[PDB]
DNA sequence: CGATCCTC
RNA sequence: AGAGG
């Protein structure tokens, strides 16, 4: 409880701009604080640019707890969420 | 208060070199020379002359921002013609034209009375 | 490629519609009883008066970066006096057998009417206009 | 109100703003001194360490430098005084408060902050001189001019805070307004005026300039286009080199009034594969229009691509115009000898029309229709006849203006001014009003002591026959001043009033947000809308498009 | 008045019509008058509409009016914005004001209401009525100095 | 000598004023088209005349060239503005010890003056300079 | 006719024409089946809401009622063929482009519409000039406008200034 | 500012060479834009210029007095007597390129005023700094190195953008912030925390 | 002789009116620019104020002194103090002028450029002597003193170009016109009725043949023949303004030729 | 200065408005913007 | 060029700003609005100069 | 304050010209227009420089200190 | 009982 | 309270 199951989840399969921006921020923070990089940083040194690469490569190990107005939620991994924008 | 020194218009700084010759990214046999501590006096003069050269495919200058006294010159030449050469040729032509002018004006001046 | 059209036209009207270097020309074929022509001409470069006989040719040769003429031995497909370069943009069929072509020579427009604009005038960035005498 | 909702903040700056045709849309020119004050806490990583030691070396007075080194515990080493300021042996995990450098995200704002667009993330570009420099095409969302306006600048202190700006508040993102589902930034002033001037059929340019214009575009392919004219002199049209600034795959169609497809008046618009085929480029195309080039370039290519577009358009048009030149003088308000005689004639017949209606009114003849006073009707008539006069006189002037007339030129481009300005400046100023009615009898039965009692004539009750060129008479002058005053008075009212309306509206809706079920709900979780805007669509992603099944005849539908 | 009404051919036509304009409102009584279109009848007094035809018509009229001001100026604001405002006043059963009387009297958290007007007294009745603030509102977080449940923090991030 | 009289707004109510000594009252029976239109002095029962219609203005407006050729509010703005301008405020400026004193290095008398400026001592103590100005689209700066 | 909707279809068509270098003097490769069933299928894919249930399914159906009218009015057989002169390759991409753009056009949970709406009405409010009467020419149509009316509206002013019945 | 409600700041300085020039070699001191003319509707500005040009040339003061019979025609007439084009226009040359300009510039003398509130008296920037005694918030005014107000109106813009963490940092990290001890029972700041 | 051709119409100590035929726009223009800026001259660059009891401010006076024109004849024989090996200034790189004035007379005492006095060793160079063209032989009126009023100052005059400060300008105004008939159609005359009637005919029109009504537009034509008038302040003589103008341009082009060689 | 010594202040049925009666008495142009617009007069 | 007309108080130059008021002993009549039971009202703000 | 050395717009030394100008009017009974021309002040930028100049220094020297 | 932003 | 948008 409360947790909605993985099957039967009506929220967008797509990641919101707000999700993306927060994910990019949280990751850029970790990168900038000497935490490990999960992708080949070929030529890059910018913590945001690195988080962006990590996102594009879907090697970002973070999950979004989507709250609904009743209090229930839906957990979606950065790996699963479609990144159109 | 935030205004830079007027000598910065004509005086080269530390690390600063006059010409910075870079190979053009897109076009073949084209080059891009950044002229430091120079303006329209030199830009428009070299550019106009480079055009008189039949083996010059393209020649155009620009001063990206007024605050800074520097200009960019892009030159393209025919196969086997190095632009650095088309530049030195253009430069030498200017010198010669100027020589004659100096001489001719000087001659004329010596003929006048007042 | 080679020519795609050639005909001698007769100037109906010449209009400087609030323009002082450009003029819209109204022309008709000396041979064809239906073949029309409406064209914008730089009347400062090629002054055109009334009922002047004009050879109008549409070609596709003499993408690649422009090199200045600056070669005497360079010979272009003209002994002509006025040459333009444009793009095809519309092909309105003016009912039954009559077809019109739309060319824009850098915003100087052209409209040529007829029948035989067939396997010659296609939707092409290729378009050379050539005027004679 | 002022200590919790709002508060005075650290890492902020302010100064006079100035225009910059050489800065990118999304940039902001920051004075070296200001850059030298505001810092960002950067953590030492091996990725940065070399830049960071050199920055600590430059110290607090040479620009790309720093002000403080923070380490273990959290102690601040002050680089401006510390004896080891030139010693400093950096360690990872340590922080270096570095000078705000080029390309950092910053929040740039103009007060009052009535829009989400009054607040925008900008790319820093450190510059000499004391003003905040900005791209002219960002003027409008800010409602800025350079007459002395000052702007505020805030610096993010966190890696996650910089992302919020660069990923949500960024200027290119802001291009298409959700407010009016259309873009909120376009080609304004010189560039707008010049783009029209450059795009005419008559406007032809040559090799020397063409080559410079081409090199001026940064995204330039490096391929000289074939001149529209190959004959005596290779000559490029204005339309041509400007299509170099327009990216490929850009298709735009308009059809103004006369517009055929053979566009006789050079009106309307046709751009195919990002090459202008016909039609003069002005406000309708290049402004902040709904079906404009900007809305298209943003939607098609992207915000960052469109933001770059403003730059290229400006660079070309500006350079072209800088060399072409454009002015405006007293001669531009002067209209024909015969035109003047005809404007005078127009006012004279209105003068008669009014006098006849007056003579009629005084004979107890005119019968006012149901609902209004015999006198109420009289004034509608007079005031109508008198507006007709001004408007007709003005249209007479506008018509007499040449295509070389610098005022007509600006109006045509849509860069500055309207008809009314031509009308008031050259033909006739017009009837002045206070509280809806024409100038009232402040003096007993007269408007001024220079008149007789009970005088209802155009002149007596504030009708300005003269244009600003002609000059106003003292009566006209004073009457105009009375009308003028009303403007200034309500301007004061309206701006004070609307500001309160805004705070109320904001406070009343603040907490309404779209939830993860598309439901528009408040803080209490109450439903306001079941789908946002009845469709669950974002306002920026919406445009006017014709529903082809609704109109026309049944026969026309059938066909 | 001019009207766009479809012709027998199908195409819409400018068929002009006679319309009466009044000074003063008695909607209740004028719609029961013969020779009129009770379907079409209108008043700028959206509050009368509210009372005579119900809250939904009230909303419709309230929008029709708000829109009218925006378009009067010559400007345009996307439907949804005005639709949102109009709906806010509406969803309540009656018309809630955009002043300290209307929305500032509502069931909302004590700290977001003291942010607007009547600051001190809103907090005084909060202590008297023994109010409990949820702290999910914008203003509450703004006062508390915490990450508000706004866009960026409207969801939680986990590993 | 009773050739002039002092009139208040109350007495103003009972009188008839001509705007010009000339143009408002000589005789009646070609024209200059460039000149402004002036309504025919149909009322001829004058008790007074205006010393000069320009006298309707006060200090700040009296500094403006051709206010009669300007849109009503631009005249209001310039009035407030000229009070934010620099120059010789007094001759003894460097004998006084006042907070904030801004004096123009080389102030010059405007090439275009009003007749009212004679009394306002403007040419004696000026606020600007006669700049050579061009109305032009140049660098777009 | 013209109403603000997401997905500028006109452009997609124009784009497909240029991308696939559309030959207006050639017979296409589609079937009545391809077009008719294609649009019918595209309709099902235009998602706003995602609930498996009937309440949310109707909510979805309602939300796209208008957009589908456009979609169908624009992409009907006759038009797709004689007007657009599209090909199966070109047409399929149009269907993917519409779906994509539509999905992008959707609102993001977190979008603070409260502030947005308020500011979106509030900023244009400040831009209002000489507001007494501008909706008048005679004297009969002289009703309170601009900021004073907007104030009456927002205050839900019991005592109006220009109460008016318009009787049809 | 000119004597016509035409205030504006310097945008840039150009030295004599870079300026456009008359064939006499006259050059501007100032370059005002044609766009700030049609809307503002300040015709006297244009008349002033014409009047002043005739005044400088003839060496006679310009009568700019209001209710006069001085006509633009009369002035225009005199300027031509001085061999310049009647309406104040002048053929001008680009200082960079040397080429003529397709436009003839309306150029002559105009009385311009220097106004107080110059850039450097306004330029202000603040990193960390002095905090108020009661509020514990950054001080006011540049004189004491004060913090610029990030008001509620600005707060609203940030809410609109949905930048929750920025808005949090702007009201905490930057400006205010404080650590208080509270009771898990009464919830009031009673806790007499004897740290260390 | 070969390329560019000069024809002096008029010449005096202060002005040179000449035609410059067989030249391109860029050269004519680049020469006008180099005359304005780039030619070095000598001007007051540092003022030590020992005494000032005048109504004028120290820096207001210091400013004017900078603007006084000084003999810049032998200016290439003087070093830029930045290239000089001294500590600050010397005689190889600077000229020291002195000014001492006291209102001895009851009548207002005038302080002229004539009143400046060299204290530097000029080592026989025509340098630093204030340029005096005033018939009364006073030169510039620097200052006015009453009775008690004293002014005691020392100024170091240094080498420089106008491109740094407009005081180092040897020229002032260069008249410049090409094609007085607009045959080139390089401009577009604004008009009410007739361009020819409304625009005054140029003084150089008699130096060129009119376009001949019914003649086609010469598209191929390029501008070559520039009617110029170089004026001088007097620091350097007119002949030098143009000669040194040419020379400086040569020098700066020659440095580019040379910069390609170090590369 | 002269302007400041000729200022009028009006404290508190349309005082802001330029009344007919002001002719020749108070300056029609001179008045501050917003705040005391039409309340602060000049003779 | 000084015009006087100001005061010098503790070295500071003070201007007494002319203050606008309605003249007393003046008989003005006012039509009173729709809710009041009095149609019109005749006032005199009497004083002793 | 006192006759500017050199014209702002053009640079032509106007410094030496003032005493000469006043004298030209006072003694030679000339008018400003001829007086400016007689001193070689041809361009209007040079003309405004002397014509428009107000010499405040004369009033300033009148103060004893 | 509230009445736009900024500083001094 | 003085002024700046
Ligand atoms: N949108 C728009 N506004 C214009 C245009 N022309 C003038 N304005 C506005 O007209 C008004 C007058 O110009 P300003 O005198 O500079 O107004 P201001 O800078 O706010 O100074 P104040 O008069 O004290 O309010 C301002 O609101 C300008 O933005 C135009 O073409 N478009
Ligand atoms: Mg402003
Ligand atoms: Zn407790
Ligand atoms: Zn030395
Ligand atoms: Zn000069």
């Amino acid at each position: 409880e409360k947790a909605i199951p993985k099957d039967q989840r009506a929220t967008t399969p797509y990641m919101t701009k707000y999700e993306r921006a927060r994910i990019l921020g949280t990751r850029a923070l970790q990168i900038s604080m000497n935490a490990p990089v999960f992708v080949d940083l070929e030529g890059e040194t910018d913590p945001l640019r690195i988080a962006m690469k990590e996102l594009a490569e879907k090697k970002i190990p973070l999950v979004i707890r989507r709250y609904l107005p009743d209090g229930s939620f839906e957990d979606w991994s950065v790996e699963e969420l479609i990144v159109d924008l | 208060m935030n205004a830079p020194d007027r000598f910065e218009l004509f005086l080269l700084g530390e690390g600063e070199s006059k010409l910075k010759i870079d190979p053009d990214t897109k076009a073949p046999n084209a080059v891009v020379i950044t002229f430091e501590k120079e303006d329209h006096t030199l830009g428009n003069l070299i550019r106009a002359e480079l055009l008189n050269d039949r083996k010059v495919l393209f020649a155009a200058y620009k001063v990206e921002h007024p605050f800074f006294a520097r200009f960019k010159l892009r030159i393209q030449t025919t196969e086997g013609y190095d632009p650095k050469d088309a530049l030195k040729n253009a430069c030498n032509s200017i010198i010669n034209k100027l020589g004659a002018l100096k001489t001719n004006f000087e001659t004329e001046w010596n003929l006048q009375t007042l | 490629s080679n020519t795609l059209f050639d005909d001698i036209f007769q100037v109906s009207e010449v209009d400087p519609g609030r323009y002082n270097k450009v003029c819209r020309i109204e022309a008709a074929s000396t041979t064809q009883d239906q073949c029309k022509l409406t064209l914008d001409i730089n009347v400062e470069l090629f002054p055109v008066a009334a009922q002047d006989s004009l050879t109008v040719t549409i070609a596709s040769s003499l993408t690649r970066s422009w090199r200045p003429p600056q070669a005497g031995d360079r010979s272009l497909a003209d002994d002509y006096d006025y040459v333009m370069y444009g793009t095809a943009y519309k092909f309105e069929e003016v009912s039954k057998d009559l077809i019109a072509v739309y060319y824009s020579f850098g915003g100087l427009l052209m409209r040529l009417e007829g029948n035989y604009r067939n396997l010659n005038n296609l939707k092409q960035e290729n378009a050379y206009l050539l005027i004679r005498r | 109100r002022g200590n919790l909702m709002g508060k005075r903040v650290d890492f902020s700056a302010r100064t006079v703003i100035s225009g910059d045709p050489n800065l990118e849309l999304d940039q902001v020119g920051v004075p070296k001194s200001i850059a030298k004050t505001l810092t960002y806490p950067e953590v030492v990583t091996p990725y940065n360490i070399d830049r960071l030691t050199q920055l600590v070396r430059n110290g607090p007075n040479e620009h790309p430098g720093a002000k403080y080194v923070i380490r273990d515990s959290g102690d601040r080493i002050d680089l401006r005084y510390s004896k080891r300021a030139g010693d400093i042996q950096l360690q990872y995990g340590w922080k270096v408060e570095r000078h705000i450098m080029d390309n950092d995200p910053v929040l740039f704002n103009r007060q009052p902050s009535l829009h989400k667009m009054s607040m925008m993330a900008h790319r820093v570009k450190v510059i000499p001189y004391s003003t905040f420099r900005l791209n002219l095409s960002v003027t409008s969302p800010y409602n800025a001019d350079f007459d002395g306006d000052e702007m505020n600048l805030h610096v993010p202190q966190s890696e996650e805070t910089r992302a919020e700006l660069s990923q949500l508040c960024a200027v290119p993102l802001q291009i298409v307004s959700p407010q009016s589902n259309k873009p909120c930034m376009g080609i304004v002033q010189d560039t707008l005026c010049g783009i029209r001037k450059l795009t005419l059929r008559d406007t032809f340019i040559e090799l020397d300039q063409v080559l410079n214009m081409l090199y001026w575009v940064p995204d330039w392919d490096g391929v000289i286009p074939t001149p529209a004219i190959i004959k005596p002199k290779p000559l490029w049209s204005g339309k041509q080199i400007l299509s170099v600034a327009i990216p490929n795959g850009i298709h735009l169609q308009r059809f103004d009034e006369g517009t055929t497809l053979l566009s006789p008046k050079d009106n309307g618009m046709l751009i195919i594969d990002g090459q202008i085929i016909f039609g003069v480029v002005e406000k309708k195309t290049v402004g902040s229009s709904n079906g404009g080039l900007i809305h298209v370039v943003t939607r098609e290519k992207g915000p960052q691509v469109c933001a770059k577009l403003f730059g290229n358009i400006q660079k070309v048009v500006n350079f072209w115009l800088l060399h072409n030149g454009f002015s405006t003088g007293i001669g531009d308000t002067i209209a024909d000898g015969p035109t003047m005689r005809e404007i005078t004639e127009t006012i004279a017949e209105a003068k008669k029309k009014v006098l006849d209606v007056t003579k009629e009114a005084q004979a107890n003849l005119l019968t006012a229709k149901h609902g209004m006073t015999l006198r109420e009707s009289f004034e509608d008539n007079v005031v109508r006849f008198l507006n007709e006069a001004r408007d007709k006189a003005g249209r007479l002037a506008e018509v007499n203006l040449k295509d070389l007339n610098n005022v007509k030129q600006m109006v045509m481009a849509g860069s500055k001014g309207s008809f009314i300005n031509i009308a008031q400046m050259s033909a006739c100023v017009g009837q002045q009003s206070v509280e809806g009615k024409r100038i009232a009898f402040g003096f007993v039965d007269r408007t001024l002591p220079h008149f007789s009692k009970d005088d209802y004539s155009p002149e007596s009750k504030g009708f300005v026959e003269n244009s600003y060129l002609r000059g106003l008479t003292p009566q006209e002058f004073f009457f105009h001043a009375m009308g003028g005053r009303e403007g200034l008075i309500d301007t004061a009212v309206k701006t004070a009033e609307t500001g309160y309306i805004q705070r109320r509206l904001v406070k009343a809706l603040e907490d309404i947000m779209v939830h993860y079920d598309n439901t528009t709900r408040n803080s209490l979780g109450n439903v306001i809308q079941f789908i946002y805007g009845e469709d669950g669509m974002d306002a920026a992603h919406i445009e006017k498009q014709s529903l082809d099944t609704i109109g026309g005849s049944d026969a026309a539908f059938e066909k | 008045y001019d009207r766009k009404v479809p012709s027998p051919t199908g195409e819409y036509v400018k068929e002009p019509e006679w319309v009466l304009e009044t000074d003063g409102v008695n909607l209740s009584e004028v719609m029961t008058v013969p020779g009129i279109d009770p379907t079409r009848i209108y008043t700028n007094s959206f509050i009368d509409i509210m009372e005579v035809l119900g809250i939904e018509a009230g909303r419709a009229a309230l929008y029709k009016e708000v829109y009218n001001v925006i378009a009067s100026d010559g400007s345009y604001v996307n439907y949804r914005h005005m639709a949102l405002l109009v709906d806010v006043m509406t969803t309540q059963g009656g018309l809630t004001s955009v002043t300290r009387h209307g929305f500032n009297r509502s069931n909302t958290g004590a700290l977001m209401r003291c942010s607007f007007e009547e600051t001190v007294e809103i907090l005084f009745e909060a202590g008297a009525s023994a109010e409990l603030d949820d702290c999910r509102g914008v203003s509450e977080n703004v006062i508390l100095g915490q990450m508000a449940p706004i866009g960026t923090g409207a969801f939680d991030v986990m590993i | 000598e009773g050739l002039v009289e002092y009139i208040d707004a109350e007495e103003e109510e009972s009188i008839l004023i001509a705007m010009q000594p000339e143009d408002l009252e000589p005789a009646e029976a070609d024209v200059d088209p460039a000149k402004r239109i002036r309504v025919s002095h149909h009322a001829t029962t004058f008790t007074h005349c205006e010393i000069h219609p320009s006298m309707i203005l006060g200090v700040a407006a009296s500094i403006i060239p051709f206010p009669d050729h300007n849109q009503s509010p631009r005249n209001t703005y310039q009035s407030a503005m000229g009070k934010q301008a620099m120059g010789v405020f007094l001759t003894n400026y460097n004998v006084r010890m006042d907070t904030m004193a801004n004096i123009l290095y080389y102030p010059q008398k405007p090439l275009g003056t009003t007749r009212a400026m004679e009394y306002l001592k403007f040419r004696e103590l000026p606020a600007g300079q006669n700049a050579i100005v061009a109305i032009a689209c140049y660098s777009g700066y | 006719a013209n109403w603000p909707l997401p997905v500028n279809i006109r452009r997609i068509i124009q784009n497909a024409q240029q991308t696939f270098h559309i030959d207006h003097t050639k017979p296409s490769d589609l079937t009545i089946k391809d077009i008719v069933l294609g649009v019918k299928d595209l309709q099902e894919n235009l998602l706003v809401l995602r609930g498996k249930n009937e309440i949310i399914q109707n909510a979805q159906r309602d939300a796209v009622t208008l957009f589908c009218c456009l979609l169908r009015s624009r992409l009907a057989t006759r038009r797709v063929l004689q007007e657009y002169r599209l090909t199966k390759q070109a047409f399929d991409w149009v269907l993917s482009n519409i779906e994509a753009q539509f999905l992008r056009s959707v609102v993001h949970p977190g979008e603070m519409v409260g502030v947005l709406a308020a500011q979106s009405i509030g900023e244009p409010a400040t831009q209002m000039t000489l507001n007494t009467f501008h909706f008048a020419g005679v004297a009969s149509k002289k009703v309170t406008s601009g900021v004073p009316r907007l104030k009456e509206i927002l205050n839900v002013a019991k005592n109006m200034k220009t109460p008016s019945l318009t009787v049809y | 500012a000119s004597r016509h409600g035409q205030k504006g700041t310097i945008g840039i300085t150009y030295r004599r060479e870079d300026m456009p020039f008359t064939a006499e070699g006259i050059v501007p001191d100032l370059i005002i834009n044609p766009h700030a003319i049609p809307s503002r509707m300040t015709v006297a500005h244009l008349i002033e210029c014409l009047l002043s040009k005739v005044a400088a040339l003839s060496g006679n003061e310009g009568d700019a007095s209001p209710f006069t019979d001085i006509t633009v025609e009369g002035i225009s007439k005199l300027l031509r007597e001085h061999g310049y084009q009647s309406r104040g226009f002048e053929v001008m040359y680009n200082g960079h390129t040397g080429k003529k300009l397709m436009a003839q510039i309306f150029f002559g003398p105009t009385y311009y005023q220097r106004l107080r509130h110059m850039v450097d008296d306004k330029i202000h920037a603040r990193a960390r700094g002095p905090m108020q005694v009661l509020t514990r918030q950054p001080v006011e005014g540049r004189s004491r190195d004060g913090g610029l107000r990030f008001g509620e109106m600005e707060r609203d813009c940030m809410i609109a953008h949905g930048a929750a963490s920025f808005l949090k940092e702007r009201l905490m990290e930057a400006s205010d912030a404080f650590r208080v001890h509270i009771c898990g029972i009464c919830g009031l700041m009673t806790v007499i925390a004897k740290l260390n | 002789e070969e390329g560019p051709q000069v024809k002096i119409r008029e010449a005096s100590k202060d002005n040179v009116d000449f035609i410059l035929s067989n030249v391109d726009l860029a050269m004519a223009n680049s020469l006008r620019r180099v005359m304005i800026a780039e030619i070095p001259t000598l001007a007051i660059d540092s003022v030590e104020v020992e005494t000032n009891t005048t109504v004028l401010a120290d820096e207001f006076i210091a400013h004017r002194l900078g603007l006084i024109p000084l003999q810049s004849m032998d200016i290439e024989q003087l070093e830029y103090s930045r290239d000089c090996f001294c500590e600050d200034h010397c005689d190889k790189c600077s000229v020291v002028l002195t000014l001492q004035a006291f209102g001895e007379s009851e009548s207002t005492t005038n302080v002229y450029s004539k009143d400046l006095v060299i204290v530097s060793n000029l080592m026989g160079r025509n340098i630093g002597h204030p340029i005096i063209q005033d018939k009364e032989g006073n030169g510039v009126l620097i200052c006015k003193l009453r009775k008690g009023q004293e002014l005691k100052l020392t100024c170091v005059a240094k080498k420089g170009i106008a491109k740094e400060h407009a005081k180092w300008g040897p020229a002032a105004a260069i008249e410049f016109e090409y094609d007085p008939w607009n045959k080139l159609k390089h401009t577009d005359y604004w008009y009410e009725q007739d361009s020819a009637k409304e625009w005054p005919q140029s003084k150089n029109c008699e130096y060129e043949d009119p376009p001949n009504e019914g003649d086609p537009f010469d598209y191929k034509a390029q501008a070559d023949t520039f009617y110029m008038n170089v004026e001088s302040v007097g620091s350097i003589p007119v002949d030098q303004v143009v000669v040194r103008g040419i020379d400086t341009l040569q020098k700066k082009v020659a440095s580019i030729l040379l910069a390609l060689t170090q590369m | 200065t002269l302007s400041h010594l000729r200022r009028t202040n009006t404290p508190i049925a349309k005082p802001r408005q330029l009344h007919n009666t002001h002719w020749g008495l108070v300056c029609p142009a001179e008045t501050p913007e917003g705040q005391a617009c039409g309340l602060v007069k000049n003779l | 060029f000084d015009m006087g007309g100001y005061f010098i108080i503790n070295g500071s130059e003070k201007v007494l700003i002319a203050q606008e008021r309605s003249a007393g002993n003046i008989v003005q009549v006012f039509k009173k609005a729709a809710p009041s039971p009095i149609s019109h009202v005749a006032e005199i703000r009497s004083a002793l100069e | 304050m006192i006759v500017p050395v050199r014209c702002f717009s053009c640079g032509k030394v106007v410094g030496d010209k003032w005493e000469s100008y006043l004298n030209l009017l006072q003694e030679d009974e000339l008018d400003e227009g001829t007086a400016l021309s007689r001193l070689g002040l041809k361009r209007y930028c040079c003309r405004r420089m002397i014509l428009t100049h107000v010499d405040l220094i004369e009033k300033f020297l009148r103060y004893n200190p």
